[PDB]
């Protein structure tokens, strides 16, 4: 019998296959078992395998083609989400240096909050502000982190006028800010229409 | 929790003690 191991693979490392094969036959091999538990115990123990054909091929051939998940963002934090919604996670001694944006949310809600994560994105995009990190509450109020670390305070109201009346204000808020040699650390955008912004001491 | 909050902060314009202000 031989194993023949095949697709585009970044998380998988070949001991993660044979490991799923062992742990279920024996020290000795594998071939004429059913390769739809084969497909199902891979399917079980790699959580960031989105597709997953076994196959016997003779001679004596068992072949494995792969298709991982692609992560566009972690979520909450240990996990991670793709372009489509979906959810899984990866061992985390392969992702350490890793730099995705980060999305928040209630336990079913990734692809709310992707949805949000886009839809604001395209608008903070047009001003040329860039979007770090995004959390949705199960309330479903908005907190924002710009690439430069300024939090945004949405609340729940219309989230596009109030991020309109950030991209209005920022130039005051930067000269000012500059002028007492202070950053900006927050705007609160939850009023009718003003916003609070808390400072804090430049690093 | 929050919620009273944003009340506090949308209802009544009220703030906490540090952040500036901005009427628009």
């Amino acid at each position: 019998s031989k194993l023949v191991l095949t697709g585009e693979r970044h998380y998988t490392r070949n001991d993660d296959i044979r490991q799923s094969i062992l742990a279920l036959g024996e020290p000795g091999t594998f071939m004429t078992q059913d390769v739809n538990i084969i497909q199902t115990q891979i399917e079980q123990r790699l959580p960031w395998i989105k597709q997953v054909s076994v196959r016997k091929q003779w001679p004596d051939e068992l072949k494995i083609h792969l298709v991982e998940y692609v992560p566009i963002a972690r979520w909450n934090d240990q996990h991670m989400v793709d372009a489509e919604g979906n959810t899984f996670s990866v061992p985390p001694e392969r992702t350490s240096k890793q730099v995705l944006p980060m999305l928040y949310g209630p336990e079913g809600s990734a692809n709310e909050v992707l949805q949000g994560y886009r839809e604001m994105g395209q608008m903070l995009a047009k001003d040329r502000f860039t979007l770090k990190e995004a959390a949705m509450t199960a309330r479903r109020s908005w907190q924002l982190t710009l690439n430069n670390d300024i939090k945004l305070n949405l609340g729940r109201g219309d989230t596009m006028k109030r991020l309109a009346r950030f991209v209005e204000l920022y130039p005051v808020l930067q000269q000012q800010a500059q002028t007492d040699g202070k950053r900006i650390s927050y705007v609160d955008l939850r009023y009718d229409s003003g916003a609070a912004v808390g400072w804090a001491p430049l690093p | 929790q929050e919620a009273l909050e944003e009340r506090a902060r949308n209802e009544l314009s009220m703030t906490r003690p540090g952040e500036t202000f901005y009427r628009l």
